[PDB]
DNA sequence: AGACTTGTACTGGAACTCACGTGAACGAATGTTT
């Protein structure tokens, strides 16, 4: 589940 | 039947092989429409440029 | 042009009754698409049917 | 060759299109 | 649609003290931030990221009150990413002397994350700190920070110098204190969202993909003129291209107003006459002659047809679909109308019936009234999540090629014999690109080219960067780490040297 | 001497194929009007 900074 | 590319297939930098690219599916189009003159219906040339 | 990857699938020649070629022998170059060029898709709930 | 066709040497003799026909 | 980011960055003077080798957190904090950057100014997706410093020798903050809220500054606020942030970013960007309190930090993110998003539809709002954990602190209020939280729904991520997730009793309170607030907001799942700069440029160096959207394409599947089943059409796989193309612009002026592109037909006499637009009609070649065909003509006896068809002319054994005979640009999946549980149904059913009985459906496909009939071929895909039928187009008969080839099992002068066989045996064996699970379960992929970005998207906009940024020097070279993704595992290439060698020396190559 | 025929090499255009651009058309969301 990439989110945050990488999304 | 026509190639549509000569390549080379490189297994390694020293082992090089021939190779030929055929379509056997290839899309059909109509052929491409030519522009007509209207009053003596011969070909009339086209040409394009900028300014 | 920039660079595709391909897979090239092995083909067994094929004849007819007729002893006709109807599957050439060669390699046949399929594209494998990358990273972008595919889609991400709605979420839709699972419905099962009965036998 | 057998199926060669008879008006363009050297292809094969295309069968009609015969579209969706069921079986038995 | 939009997410508001809130940059906390890290300006302390403990920051700047590290060794030399460890690449001291202050550059490496920098370069996260510049990609980050990058990666969102090359990828509109309308997304607003401000940046705050804390550590710096100056202060301007909404809140000032008495000693705390000091030593803080928000440098930018809540907009469209520009180049200016990254030039800001390059050189601004200074280490202080001074030192702050990272929960101060939280706060006045918070506050200005707060205060800057009213009025406007962020769905997301991300918060990310860059500390050492090194600063004396105190905690106090953590009990209304995480409450604020909660009842805000802001996430909040965490980067530091150090993995785990060799150092200072500060450090580990630091470390326990951002644990602590982690798992307050998220839980057990949270402790994982501690992300160090290393790992997070290691998912950071590459630019962001191209996510268009589609949109969905609604129709009836019809068997005969009784069944009908509502299904919704997306494109799964196509080809990208690049959304914006180069526009011409005047050499001097560098303005796309100032010039302008036009044709003109002239006949073929000597004179080379001129013949207006309304003068020419469109005809076709007949072998030998040329058949006036007026456009108007031909519309009316264009091949004309009920638009919008998702028909099965009929059902067929898999086998006889051969991969090989695909055609088109696109790949369609199909599946049940939204929000209708009877058309989920029937396609299930659907689904299953062909399954079991391996068969696949012969359909004809419209787009719209205007578009060219197709005929493809629909098959079951079923997966333990979600189950559709994949649309993919079939040839016609005119698209089909005739072509006779030699055959190679029959050759005589090119049979190979047993020592080559043996050697090209070798040579598959040596550069396997799979490998099984200790023979226990199934197979692993070593080289899964379909993860891999589209180099070319890539290189434009590194080349868009450099020129923006150094508006004189060349563009560069292609980056290392591109030929590394476009290149499989050195192992590969370790264990193939040698089949390498032995089939260099069995087959006897010349170049003609 | 001269004239035609045959063999080798070269160059330009035809045809075919792919990439890129432009034009027109459209379902869904939003704004405006009643």
């Amino acid at each position: 589940k990439p989110r945050g900074l990488f999304s | 039947k026509r190639a549509l590319s000569r390549l080379k297939l490189k297994l390694n930098k020293d082992i090089v092989i021939s190779v030929g690219i055929y379509n056997l599916v290839q899309k059909a189009l109509k052929p491409p429409p030519i522009k007509l003159y209207r009053e003596t219906n011969e070909p009339v040339k086209t040409k394009t440029r900028t300014f | 042009i920039p660079p595709y990857f391909v897979a090239l699938v092995p083909q067994e020649e094929e004849l007819d009754d007729q002893k006709i070629q109807v599957t050439p022998p060669g390699f046949q170059l399929v594209f494998l698409p990358f990273a972008d060029d595919k889609r991400k898709m709605p979420f839709t709930e699972k419905i099962m049917a009965t036998p | 060759c057998p199926g060669e066709s008879l008006i363009n040497p050297g292809f094969k003799s295309k069968k009609p299109a015969g579209g969706v026909d069921f079986d038995e | 649609n939009k997410a508001a980011v809130v940059l906390c960055m890290d300006v302390g003077f403990t920051m700047s003290n590290s060794i030399p080798g460890i690449e001291s957190p202050f550059e490496q904090a920098k370069k996260v931030i510049t990609m980050f950057v990058q990666r969102q100014v090359f990828a509109e997706n309308k997304d607003e990221i401000a940046l705050v410093l804390f550590g710096t020798d100056g202060t301007d903050n909404p809140l000032s009150g008495g000693d705390q809220y000091q030593n803080i500054t928000v440098h930018r606020h809540l907009m469209l990413p520009d180049f200016d942030l990254l030039e800001d970013i390059e050189s601004k960007i200074q280490p202080g002397s001074q030192q702050a309190d990272f929960l101060d930090a939280l706060i006045v993110s918070m506050d200005v994350i707060q205060h800057e998003t009213i009025g406007k539809k962020f769905e997301k709002r991300h918060i990310e700190i860059f500390t050492d954990l090194s600063s004396r602190f105190s905690k106090s209020q953590l009990d209304i920070i995480i409450h604020s939280l909660k009842k805000c729904d802001i996430s909040l991520q965490f980067f530091l110098p150090f993995s785990l997730g060799g150092i200072t009793e500060q450090q580990k309170e630091g470390l326990e204190i951002v644990k602590m607030v982690m798992i307050s907001l998220e839980g057990e799942d949270g402790l994982d969202e501690i992300y160090s700069f290393s790992e997070s440029l290691r998912k950071l160096c590459v630019f962001k993909k191209i996510e268009r959207h589609s949109i969905h394409w609604p129709c009836r599947l019809t068997i005969g003129s009784n069944l009908s089943i509502r299904i919704a059409a997306y494109k799964s796989i196509l080809q990208e291209r690049v959304k914006k193309t180069w526009t011409v612009v005047d050499a001097k002026t560098l303005k796309k107003e100032d010039i302008q592109k036009e044709t003109v037909y002239c006949l073929n006499d000597d004179d080379e006459t001129e013949v207006l637009k309304e003068d020419i009609i469109q005809g076709f070649r007949y072998g030998s002659d040329i058949v006036p065909f007026s456009k108007v003509d031909e519309e009316q006896m264009k091949y004309k047809s009920e638009g919008k068809c998702f028909s099965v002319l009929g059902f067929c054994k898999s086998s006889q679909v051969q991969r090989r005979f695909f055609m088109g640009n696109q790949v369609l999946k199909v599946f049940a109308a939204r929000d209708d549980e009877a058309a989920a149904v029937a396609l299930s059913s659907l689904i299953h019936a062909l399954d079991d009985l391996d068969m696949v459906a012969i359909v004809r496909y419209a787009y719209d009234k205007r578009a060219n009939p197709q005929v493809g071929v629909a098959f079951p895909h079923i997966k333990h999540n979600y189950e559709c039928l994949v649309y993919v187009q079939l040839p016609f008969m005119e698209d089909l090629r005739q072509y006779m080839f030699s055959s190679l099992k029959n050759s005589k002068k090119y049979a190979p014999t047993e020592a080559q066989l043996n050697a090209v045996d070798a040579l598959i064996d040596s550069m396997s690109l799979a490998k099984k699970d200790e023979k226990t379960d199934t197979l692993e992929d070593l080289f899964p080219t379909t993860k891999i970005p589209n180099p070319r998207f890539q290189r434009l906009f590194q080349c868009l960067l450099h020129r923006a940024l150094h508006p004189r020097e060349p563009l560069p070279p292609i980056q290392q780490h591109i030929w590394n993704m476009l290149n499989p595992p050195a192992e590969v290439t370790t264990k193939s040297q040698i089949p390498l060698s032995k089939i260099k020396t069995l087959f006897p190559l010349i170049e003609a």
